């Protein structure tokens, strides 16, 4: 499948 | 020092072929001083500080002198002359390689054959190769697959002069010097002698090492020896490419470590780049296909990159190998987010599929993007196939002849070409990516620039004349307007004036008249006001026609939205619902405009202000009418601020200013409480932006003049404003559904911006990001980011206030606890430890460097004391204060506190600590044993 | 003891070579899509804690009012 991660914020640690 | 040979390859800046040459010197005379000297120098290589003597050569074994060269190694640190980074180095590892394939190829002819240098070097390579020291091993592997890829060379020079010496027999055959002829036999039989001392030599080395090593723990020697076998095969490919010397890229291709893959795919890349159609080749990709298709989206980009190039490759080669299904993966990728993934399937894509005339290429690329059920929009499909097919791209003339010129062309073709077209116009003008694609940023070349300008005229020249008719004959559709409106803000403004241009402007002012007063689609409508914001440019000469128009259409529109409201809102007539709509459509098309225009002149602040207020009194008014209203009324607000800058604003100007804003907060807190969710949101919104607009900080610049407008929020205000955040932007979680959540999330966090932003320029008490701060870990990945900002800029105001705030937080987590569990909870459970785990977070958010910190944790403490002392046992001082256990979060500061300051708070702590206390030592009582033992 | 870099084993064995030829599922994941659509696109953008921070909360369309909020910025 594929996946947008949406949350650009919580890419960090 | 020994270290000669090894320092003039490191430093020399000298043709490694005069050093080879030098060392054949030696050789020539004494071959057991040179030999010796050439092992030291493969010894000091291995960073081995150690020397090999003359004794040892003569009378030791390969064991035993690795032995020796290991214990005296006399190393200072892991590191070897192979893995030191900096640019020394690398010209080390440069000038090794060369010096090795230099000496064999100069040997070739003579010396590696007398039976001696070779045999020794391979087997001290062997050893070396064989052992655990890692200097060693990395070394010798190193060394000998450079030195096996060139007898590689020397045995096809070999094959060569044994092809032309065959030649020439077979010739003087034919002539009949049956002489000459038994000596070309006698060539021939010394040339196989040679070859097969090459294979002999080879097939040691091979056996011995490469087998062994392409397998090592280490990955790094496992990528040289797969280099090195792709070296082989790409340069001999007559004997080395077969199954017997693919396997290994075969199995290793699989390896975990992507450093290994990437090596792997860059020497089948190398086999096929030759497009010397091998067949051996052909059935071991299609026995690895499925492999490689699957490393197109390996977890290293750099090697789904190359996975995709080999693809490539393999399509030159034969389009027959890869099925449907592959091709579709291919594609797909086209849409990822890291550039060099999607302009790698981007040129596959164009080789597979796009290989006047451009035109049935658009066709197929509309076919493609809407056959993609993975982008709504063509941003990325454009941006991926940029550096290949950039000519197709640019054909606005093709692309416009088709949208209006005369199967044909569908409505969902249509606004798929509108949009690919919009955004190969975007990328033209604007010369970078698209968000996420983009490599930073940098300064375009001269070409670039000059590219850039002459596409931002060819797009000006076309689309001011021809954006009139696509708006006329798609006027109807609200995709196809929202995207073609905007083409003009790329245009050349000035181009409508030296161009000749000025009816096209107008017809497209008139199309634009039409779209607004038919539409009611919020985004049709902000394309509308933002386009005749980018027309209304005042360094242009074509401002007063727009200007002209501009005025005409707020005429029109304050006037019906007078009209409107003259019957809308008398107190007898009940408005239906269809009455309502036409309100609303007119207010949309005000407010839409009021945005970005200036509409001081018209005054709209009595009937907004009047609808709002019918809201209030009468609580049924329509939730989209009511969000307009306040949308509107917050910009006429904001533009007579904007005109009161001059001196030449009277003063009951700004007092009317002011008086308007005051009533409209007042205006706002009432909505903040109504019942609908996004009127709340929006009265929540506007209320954040007009107090941080007239917070003091409105005179801050030398805005002096400004003293009377700022606007300081209520304590009721603050705390109403607190709670719509704990209400909305904290809920529950699970462990529509991505659009819809992601929606929300988005919507939540600019709120909790908004609030936080306020907080951060200390227009509301720094206390109330307490009740944030403890949201902290619980909602990390939706809203941490934004609290650790928060928490950053709090610190760098006033830290002291910052951990008091933290402290506060601490302890509002631990009175909920309480208060949910019980004042007899359990200290191992999960609620305390994870207060204590964010405890300890917070500490690590101090540091000594800045000496003002001792203060701020010291205060942390003393309010933490104060906090666990303040409530006593009913029972009295036998019984453990109410807050004691706080004391165990406490604990995790004094990490953080110095030498000096710990006795200070154990005196603070004796303030409140009694003897009785400080004998007591039971269970219950711990939590005040661990506070004084970190102290 | 010394710095020197020792490995105690210095090959894999065949069978985990096996293993690695019957299951790539750890060095392979999923397509890291690009914002799919045009307003996921913008929130990329401006929905990090810079832009948050440095933009009004109701978006303003013109640089003469998105002035009057930016200037209370330090």
């Amino acid at each position: 499948k594929a996946v947008y991660n949406a949350r650009h914020w919580n890419h960090p640690d | 020092e020994n270290m000669m040979l090894f320092e003039v390859v490191k430093m020399g800046k000298s043709a490694m072929q005069s050093v080879v040459d030098d060392w054949i010197e030696s050789y020539k005379h004494d071959r057991d001083i040179a030999l010796l000297d050439l092992i030291n120098f493969f010894i000091q290589c291995s960073g081995c500080k150690g020397v090999v003597t003359a004794e040892m050569f003569r009378h030791m074994q390969n064991s035993e002198i690795i032995r020796k060269m290991t214990e005296e190694f006399d190393e200072d640190s892991g590191d070897y002359p192979l893995t030191m980074a900096g640019p020394q180095w690398k010209k080390f590892k440069s000038s090794f390689c060369e010096f090795i394939g230099v000496l064999v190829r100069q040997c070739q002819y003579s010396i590696i054959y007398d039976e001696y240098m070779m045999d020794t070097v391979i087997s001290l390579l062997t050893g070396l190769s064989d052992s655990q020291v890692r200097a060693f091993r990395h070394t010798s592997t190193l060394a000998a697959m450079k030195l096996m890829t060139a007898l590689v060379n020397v045995a096809l020079n070999l094959s060569i002069n044994m092809d032309n010496t065959q030649r020439q027999y077979e010739a003087e055959r034919n002539k009949m010097a049956n002489e000459r002829l038994e000596l070309l036999l006698q060539k021939r039989k010394e040339l196989q002698e040679n070859q097969d001392e090459i294979e002999n030599m080879m097939n040691a080395i091979f056996k011995g090492v490469f087998v062994h090593r392409y397998r090592d723990a280490i990955a790094e020697i496992r990528a040289i020896c797969i280099e090195e076998i792709g070296i082989w095969m790409k340069m001999y490919s007559d004997a080395f490419l077969n199954d017997s010397y693919l396997k290994y890229v075969g199995w290793t291709m699989h390896d975990k470590q992507g450093e290994v893959r990437l090596k792997c795919l860059t020497a089948l890349q190398g086999l096929y780049y030759n497009k010397e159609l091998n067949s051996k080749l052909e059935l071991f990709t299609s026995r690895f296909k499925d492999r490689i298709v699957s490393m197109t989206l390996d977890k290293e980009y750099d090697v789904a990159v190359q996975a995709i190039k080999l693809l490539t490759l393999v399509l030159q080669s034969s389009e027959e190998v890869l099925t449907a299904e592959d091709c579709e993966n291919v594609y797909h990728l086209v849409y990822s987010a890291h550039r060099p993934v999607a302009v790698a399937a981007g040129e596959f894509l164009y080789k597979k599929l796009f290989s006047g005339p451009n035109a049935n290429l658009v066709k197929t690329l509309v076919f493609f993007f809407l056959e993609s059920e993975l982008h709504e929009h063509a941003a990325y499909l454009v941006d991926s196939m940029w550096d290949c097919a950039t000519e197709l791209l640019k054909d606005w003339e093709c692309m416009n002849s088709l949208l209006l010129e005369e199967e044909a062309l569908t409505d969902r073709q249509e606004s798929a070409l509108i949009e690919i077209m919009l955004c190969t116009i975007r990328q033209a003008a604007e010369c970078h990516p698209p968000v996420g694609r983009g490599t930073g940023k940098r300064v375009l070349t001269a070409k670039e620039k000059k590219t850039q300008l002459d596409d931002r005229t060819k797009i000006t020249e076309l689309f001011a004349v021809a954006l009139p008719q696509l708006l006329a004959k798609y006027s109807v559709d609200a995709e196809k307007v929202t995207n073609l409106l905007q083409l003009p803000q790329y245009f050349d403004l000035e181009i409508y004036t030296t161009g000749r241009l000025e009816k096209h402007l107008d017809a497209l002012l008139r199309q634009i008249r039409n779209i607004v007063e038919k539409h009611t689609d919020t985004d049709v409508l902000e394309a509308c006001s933002k386009t005749y914001h980018a027309l209304c440019n005042e360094e242009f000469t074509i401002f007063n026609r727009v200007d002209i128009s501009r005025s005409q259409l707020i005429d029109e529109l304050a006037d019906k939205f007078n009209r409107l409201l003259e019957d809308f809102l008398q107190e007898g007539e009940e408005p239906d619902e269809d009455d309502a709509y036409q309100v609303l459509s007119t207010l949309k098309r005000i407010t839409a405009f009021h945005n970005a225009h200036d509409l001081s002149k018209w005054d709209l602040f009595a009937c907004n202000y009047k609808l709002l207020k019918t809201g209030i009194e009468n609580g049924d008014m329509p939730e989209q009418i009511v969000i307009h209203a306040l949308q509107c009324t917050h910009y006429v607000i904001l533009w007579q601020l904007a005109k009161i800058t001059e001196s030449s604003s009277t003063k009951e100007d700004l007092l009317r200013l002011k008086k308007q804003m005051r009533v409209f907060c007042q205006i706002c807190q009432h909505y903040l409480t109504n019942v609908n969710t996004t009127v709340k949101e929006q009265a929540f919104t506007i209320l954040c932006d007009i107090l941080m607009i007239f917070s003091h900080q409105i005179m801050s610049g030398g805005r002096d003049m400004l003293e009377p407008l700022v606007y300081t929020p209520d304590s009721s205000l603050q705390s109403e404003l607190l709670s719509f955040i704990l209400d909305h932007v904290f809920i529950e979680q699970d462990d529509e559904d991505e659009a819809s959540k992601i929606e929300a999330l988005h919507k939540r966090r600019n709120l909790l911006a908004a609030f936080c932003k306020l907080i951060v320029y200390t227009v509301v008490e720094m206390n109330t990001a307490a009740d944030i701060f403890k949201q902290y870990m619980k909602y990390y990945n939706d809203y941490g980011d934004i609290i650790k900002e928060t928490m950053s800029k709090t610190r760098q105001i006033d830290k002291i206030q910052c951990a008091k705030t933290l402290i506060l937080s601490l302890q509002q987590l631990f009175n909920e606890m309480i208060q949910e569990n019980g004042y007899n909870f359990d200290r191992s459970s999960s609620t305390f430890s994870g207060i204590k785990e964010l405890a300890r977070r917070f500490a690590l958010t101090f540091g000594l460097d800045q000496l003002k910190t001792r203060e701020a944790i010291a205060m942390l403490h003393k309010d933490g004391i104060e906090f666990a002392f303040k409530e006593p046992n009913p029972q009295g001082e036998s019984h453990p204060p109410l807050n004691l256990a706080f004391l165990d979060i406490l604990s995790e500061f004094s990490s953080k506190l110095l030498r000096q300051d710990k006795r200070t708070v154990y005196v603070y702590l004796e303030k409140f600590m009694t003897f009785q206390m400080s004998l007591r030592r039971e269970d219950v009582w711990l939590p005040l044993m661990s506070y004084r033992n970190s102290l | 003891k010394r710095k020197l870099i020792v490995d105690s084993v210095k090959e894999l064995d065949s069978k985990t070579i096996r293993a690695q030829l019957s299951d790539y599922s750890d060095i392979v994941t999923t397509l890291d899509l690009a914002p799919p659509t045009k307003k996921l696109m913008m929130w990329k953008e401006t929905g990090g804690v810079e832009k948050l921070f440095s933009l009004p909360a109701q978006p303003l369309w013109n640089n003469r009012l998105l002035k009057l909020f930016t200037r209370c910025l330090t």
